[PDB]
C-alpha cells in the first residue's frame, strides 16, 4: 500500500475552513479517547498552526460505544475525481453492509493531509482545541471509496462470481445488495458476503425492501354526510391536484355551494356530483406523466409534520414534478419526540434515495436551525451527511399531502 | 536560543516577499532605532544581513507621552503570508471558571521575541535602517511584532512548552490567553507559591520570563471588560452617555455597552434602540429617538443605578435556568446553581419574523438559553418556567414545526406564558358565516374590504393607499368587528390564512394586532379557505361585490 493515490482539489479553489461546533462534555471526552487510540494507531497526528483548515466533528453512538463521525461536506464539495445500477430498487430485499473500516488500510497522500485537518473543541475556551489531520483514507470523504474501488472490486469479484443476479452497489462507507431471494436464502447470502469480506480482512461490524416503495396516490375524504365546509375542503385540495392531473374538474362539486351558505350546512351529494368526484378519484389513480429523472440537476426533499408522529415527505427536481412521495410513522411509546422523529425520517429519505438515484436530496428541513444544530447528532445513526435548509411553509401544504 | 522548534512558514502560493521602501525618519528615531537594534543584536532577536537582501519592510520608532518603542508595518508580508489556525478569538467566560483556592496571574515578558522564527522565511522579515547620506540591513530570527503568524505560533509554542510541566501536575489547572497565562490550585498558599515558582523557572528553562517580584496583578483582576474578584465577578462600571441628539454610532456603541450590561444585569432591554439602529445607512446621520426607546433607555439607567456581580462555577451542584418576561416581546433570564446566587444573566428580543407568539419565543429563549450553557459549562441545564404543560404540549403538538422541549418545572411566576386565544378545529354550528375579501388597485393604492354574510348581510369598507394583502386581512378585521361571540370566516387570501392560522399575540404592524385583540375578545372562531375565481359560492359575491366594484 506504500504508492499513495495523489489526490487534487478542483482548479482555482483551496481547502475548507468550517466551523466547530460546542459539544458537551460527554462528547468532548469521547472524542479525545477516541482520537488517542487513532493516534496510537498511526491512523491520524497533531497538526501545527500552519494548517489553517478544519472540518467539523461529531461524536454519536451509531451500540453503547461511542464513535466519531466527521462532516466531510465542505471538503467533499472543493475535491472531486475519477457508476449507479437502476436495477437496485427493483429487488426484493437490499441490506446495507458498513465497510468503512476497510479506508484505514490505505495511506492518503502526504500533500492532502492537510485538508483533512479536525479540531476537538474546548469547554469555554479554556483551551484552543486538540488539532488533528488524518494519515489514512478517512471514513465520509468521497475521495476514500473511489481510492478504494479497485480493492473493493477484486475482494468482491468471486462473490460476484458466484452469484450473477445479486446486485452489489456502493455509496460512501455502505454497500447495498440486493436480491430476489427469500428472506432467509437472502440474509445467508449476506452473511456469507459478509464473512468473505471479513476472512480477507475487511471488518464489517438494516435491510430494506424497494419492491414496496411507490408515489403515494392523492387520496380524497369519502363521508356519509357532507357539510359546506367539507366541499369546500374537497374542492380546494381537487384544485391543488388540478395543477398536475389536468383532466380533473370541481364544476359539478362547487355547484352544490352555490349562494351564500353557513359552513355547518349539510349538502348532498347530486349524482352529477358524486360522478364527478368518482372520475376525479380515477384519474388520481395512475401516474403522472411527464415527470423524469434529471442526473444533472440536485434532488429536493420537502418534509411536512402531519401530527401523531406521522411526516409526509416528496422528492423532487422541479416544483409540481414530485419524483416520489411518501409517508412516514412512528410508535410513540412515549420516548419519542419532534427531532427524533425528524432525524430518522431524514435518513431513511436519504437512504432511499441513494438506493433509487445514487446521491442524496437537499433536505429542507421544517425546524429551526439552531435546535437542529443543537439535536441532530443525538440520533444520527448514519455515517454519510446530506446538505440541508430550514424552511416553514406551512399553510396548506400540510392537509394536501395528508 | 534554540531549543524552541520552529514553525514551518511559507508565504502564499505566486507571492514573493515585501519590497516596501523605507520611509525617512528624522536623527533622533535613526538614533533610537540604532540602538534599540544593537541591543536586540545582541540578545539575538535579529541579526545584520548582506547586501543581497531583496526584500524590505518600513520601520519606525515613537515613545507615546519614559522609554523607546521600535514599530514594524508588517502590512504587506502579513498581506503575502499564508493562513495559520486562527488563534483564539473567544475568550473564558468567568460564569465558566470553576473557584479555586489559590490564583496567579502570569505576564510573558518579551512574548513574541522570546520564540524562534522559521529559518527560511527570516528573509522576508528584512529592514532597513536609514542612513543620514541616503543604511543599515536587518532581518528577524524570532517571531515579529504585528506580523500575522506571531500570535498563533507563539500560541502552539507556549502550549508544547507547557505540556511536559502539565504532565508532571495535574491538580494545576492552566488557562493560556494571549502573553498571559492564569495559573489555579487547590494547594497550601506557600505550596502554592512553590508551584508557581516552579513554573517560573521551567518557563525561565525555555527563555520566557514571568514577573520576578510579588507578581504585578494582584485581585480583582480587570480584564476584557470584567472585574475577577476571589469569591465573585462582575463586569466593569458601563457609563452611558446623555446626549440631545443622537447619531447611528452612538446608538450603536450604547446597544453595545447595554448588551454587555445584560450578561450580568437582569432587566436589560436593548430592543426598541436597536429598532432605531434598522436604520442601516451611515454611520452619521442623525437619529431620532421614539418614545419608547426613551423609556428603555431611562429603565435601563434605573437598572445600573445598583452593583451587581457573579458567582463562579461548582461541577457538582446543578446547573438552572430560569425565564421571566419583559413585555412585547422581550425576555430575560438567569442561570444559577444557588437561587439567588446567579452563575450570569442574559435577555431575548427577537421576533425573527413580522409576527409571533409568547409560547414559540419561550421556546426560542430556552433554545438560545440551551446553546449558551453548552458553549460555557458544557451541558444543558434545567429549566424552570413560567407556563404550564397543557399550554406548551398544546401548542407544540399543535405547531407544524419541529421543536424540542426539554425537560422542566412548572414555576408559578406571574406573567404566565399561555395562548390568548385558540382558533377553532370545525367549523361552528349556529355562527355567523362571513365570506370575505379585499382587493386594491396595485397602480392608485386605493382598495376596498368587504363581506356577505349567509345572514344577507352584506359591507364594503373603503381603504386609501393600501396593498391587496392588507385589504385581505383588513377584510378579515372587519368580518371580526361586525359579528358576534362566534363567527364562520371564509377567505380566498393564503396570505391572510397564513398570517392568522400561525395564531400570533403580537406584531410589528397594528392591523395586526387589531385582528388580534378582536380574537382574543372572540369565543369561538373557524377560520376557512377556499381558491379564488372558482365560483364556489359565498366568495363568488363578495368577490363580485369588491374585486371590481
Ligand atoms: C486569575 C484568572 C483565572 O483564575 C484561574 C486560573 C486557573 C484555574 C481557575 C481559575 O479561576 C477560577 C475563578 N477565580 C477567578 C479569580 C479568582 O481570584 N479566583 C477564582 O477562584 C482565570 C481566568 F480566566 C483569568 C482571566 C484573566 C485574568 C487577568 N488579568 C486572570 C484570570
Ligand atoms: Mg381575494
Amino acid at each position: 500500500p506504500i504508492e499513495t493515490v495523489p489526490v487534487k482539489l478542483k482548479p482555482g479553489m483551496d481547502g475548507p475552513k468550517v466551523k466547530q461546533w460546542p459539544l458537551t462534555e460527554e462528547k468532548i471526552k469521547a472524542l479525545v479517547e477516541i482520537c488517542t487510540e487513532m493516534e496510537k494507531e498511526g491512523k491520524i497526528s497533531k497538526i501545527g498552526p500552519e494548517n489553517p483548515y478544519n472540518t467539523p466533528v461529531f461524536a454519536i453512538k451509531k451500540s453503547t460505544k461511542w464513535r466519531k463521525l466527521v462532516d466531510f461536506r465542505e471538503l467533499n464539495k472543493r475535491t472531486q475525481d475519477f457508476p449507479h445500477p437502476a436495477g437496485l430498487k427493483k429487488k426484493k430485499s437490499v441490506t446495507v453492509l458498513d465497510v468503512g473500516d476497510a479506508y484505514f488500510s490505505v495511506p492518503l497522500d502526504e500533500d492532502f493531509r492537510k485538508y483533512t485537518a479536525f479540531t476537538i473543541p474546548s469547554i469555554n475556551n479554556e483551551t484552543p482545541g486538540i488539532r488533528y489531520q488524518y494519515n489514512v483514507l478517512p471514513q465520509g470523504w468521497k475521495g476514500s471509496p473511489a481510492i478504494f474501488q479497485s480493492s473493493m472490486t477484486k475482494i468482491l469479484e468471486p462473490f460476484k462470481k458466484q452469484n450473477p443476479d445479486i446486485v452489489i452497489y456502493q455509496y460512501m462507507d455502505d454497500l447495498y445488495v440486493g436480491s430476489d431471494l427469500e428472506i432467509g436464502q437472502h440474509r445467508t447470502k449476506i452473511e456469507e458476503l459478509r464473512q468473505h469480506l471479513l476472512r480477507w480482512g475487511l471488518t464489517t461490524p438494516y435491510e430494506l425492501h424497494p419492491d414496496k416503495w411507490t408515489v403515494q396516490p392523492i387520496v380524497l375524504p369519502e363521508k356519509d354526510s357532507w357539510t359546506v365546509n367539507d366541499i369546500q375542503k374537497l374542492v380546494g385540495k381537487l384544485n391543488w391536484a388540478s395543477q398536475i392531473y389536468p383532466g380533473i374538474k370541481v364544476r359539478q362539486l362547487s355547484k352544490l355551494l352555490r349562494g351564500t351558505k353557513a359552513l355547518t350546512e349539510v349538502i348532498p351529494l347530486t349524482e352529477e356530483a358524486e360522478l364527478e368526484l368518482a372520475e376525479n378519484r380515477e384519474i388520481l389513480k395512475e401516474p403522472v406523466h411527464g415527470v423524469y429523472y434529471d442526473p444533472s440537476k440536485d434532488l429536493i426533499a420537502e418534509i411536512q409534520k402531519q401530527g401523531q408522529g406521522q411526516w409526509t415527505y416528496q422528492i423532487y427536481q422541479e416544483p409540481f414534478k414530485n419524483l416520489k412521495t411518501g409517508k412516514y410513522a412512528r410508535m410513540r411509546g412515549a420516548h419519542t419526540n419532534d427531532v427524533k422523529q425528524l432525524t430518522e425520517a431524514v435518513q431513511k429519505i436519504t437512504t432511499e434515495s441513494i438506493v433509487i438515484w445514487g446521491k442524496t436530496p437537499k433536505f429542507k428541513l421544517p425546524i429551526q436551525k439552531e435546535t437542529w444544530e443543537t439535536w441532530w447528532t443525538e440520533y444520527w445513526q448514519a455515517t454519510w451527511i446530506p446538505e440541508w435548509e430550514f424552511v416553514n411553509t406551512p399553510p396548506l401544504v400540510k392537509l394536501w399531502y395528508q | 536560543i534554540s531549543p524552541i522548534e520552529t514553525v514551518p512558514v511559507k508565504l502564499k502560493p505566486g507571492m514573493d516577499g515585501p519590497k516596501v521602501k523605507q520611509w525617512p525618519l528624522t536623527e533622533e528615531k535613526i538614533k533610537a532605532l540604532v540602538e534599540i537594534c544593537t541591543e536586540m543584536e545582541k540578545e539575538g532577536k535579529i541579526s545584520k544581513i548582506g547586501p543581497e537582501n531583496p526584500y524590505n519592510t518600513p520601520v519606525f520608532a515613537i515613545k507615546k507621552k519614559t522609554k523607546w518603542r521600535k514599530l514594524v508595518d508588517f502590512r504587506e508580508l502579513n498581506k503575502r503570508t499564508q493562513d495559520f489556525w486562527e488563534v483564539q478569538l473567544g475568550i473564558p467566560h468567568p460564569a465558566g471558571l470553576k473557584k479555586k483556592k489559590s490564583v496567579t496571574v502570569l505576564d510573558v515578558g518579551d512574548a513574541y521575541f522570546s520564540v524562534p522564527l522559521d529559518e527560511d522565511f527570516r528573509k522576508y522579515t528584512a529592514f532597513t535602517i536609514p542612513s543620514i547620506n541616503n543604511g543599515i540591513r536587518y532581518q528577524y530570527n524570532v517571531l515579529p511584532q504585528g506580523w500575522k503568524g506571531s500570535p498563533a505560533i507563539f500560541q502552539s509554542s507556549m502550549t508544547k512548552i507547557l505540556e511536559p510541566f502539565a504532565a508532571q501536575n495535574p491538580d494545576i489547572v492552566i488557562y493560556q490567553y494571549m502573553d498571559d497565562l492564569y495559573v489555579g490550585s487547590d494547594l497550601e498558599i506557600g505550596q502554592h507559591r512553590t508551584k508557581i515558582e516552579e513554573l517560573r523557572q521551567h518557563l525561565l528553562r525555555w527563555g520566557l520570563t514571568t514577573p520576578d517580584k510579588k507578581h504585578q496583578k494582584e485581585p480583582p483582576f480587570l480584564w476584557m471588560g470584567y472585574e475577577l474578584h476571589p469569591d465573585k465577578w462582575t463586569v466593569q462600571p458601563i457609563v452611558l452617555p446623555e446626549k440631545d441628539s443622537w447619531t447611528v454610532n452612538d446608538i450603536q456603541k450604547l446597544v453595545g455597552k447595554l448588551n454587555w450590561a445584560s450578561q450580568i444585569y437582569p432587566g436589560i432591554k436593548v430592543r426598541q434602540l436597536s429598532k432605531l439602529l434598522r436604520g442601516t445607512k451611515a454611520l452619521t446621520e442623525v437619529i431620532p429617538l421614539t418614545e419608547e426607546a426613551e423609556l428603555e433607555l431611562a429603565e435601563n439607567r434605573e437598572i445600573l443605578k445598583e452593583p451587581v456581580h457573579g458567582v463562579y462555577y461548582d461541577p457538582s451542584k446543578d446547573l438552572i435556568a430560569e425565564i421571566q418576561k419583559q413585555g412585547q416581546g422581550q425576555w430575560t433570564y438567569q442561570i444559577y446553581q444557588e437561587p439567588f446566587k446567579n452563575l450570569k444573566t442574559g435577555k431575548y428580543a427577537r421576533m425573527r419574523g413580522a409576527h409571533t407568539n409568547d409560547v414559540k419565543q419561550l421556546t426560542e429563549a430556552v433554545q438560545k438559553i440551551t446553546t449558551e450553557s453548552i458553549v460555557i459549562w458544557g451541558k444543558t441545564p434545567k429549566f424552570k418556567l413560567p407556563i404550564q404543560k397543557e399550554t406548551w404540549e398544546t401548542w407544540w403538538t399543535e405547531y407544524w414545526q419541529a421543536t424540542w422541549i426539554p425537560e422542566w418545572e412548572f414555576v408559578n411566576t406571574p406573567p404566565l406564558v399561555k395562548l390568548w386565544y385558540q382558533l377553532e378545529k370545525e367549523p361552528i354550528v349556529g355562527a355567523e358565516t362571513f365570506y370575505v375579501d379585499g382587493a386594491a388597485n396595485r397602480e392608485t393604492k386605493l382598495g376596498k374590504a368587504g363581506y356577505v354574510t349567509n345572514k344577507g348581510r352584506q359591507k364594503v369598507v373603503p381603504l386609501t393607499n393600501t396593498t391587496n394583502q392588507k385589504t385581505e386581512l383588513q377584510a378579515i378585521y372587519l368580518a371580526l368587528q361586525d359579528s358576534g361571540l362566534e363567527v364562520n370566516i371564509v377567505t380566498d387570501s393564503q396570505y391572510a390564512l397564513g398570517i392568522i392560522q400561525a395564531q400570533p399575540d403580537k406584531s410589528e404592524s397594528e392591523l395586526v394586532n387589531q385582528i388580534i385583540e378582536q380574537l382574543i375578545k372572540k369565543e369561538k372562531v373557524y377560520l376557512a379557505w377556499v381558491p379564488a375565481h372558482k365560483g364556489i359560492g359565498g366568495n363568488e359575491q363578495v368577490d363580485k361585490l369588491v374585486s371590481a366594484g
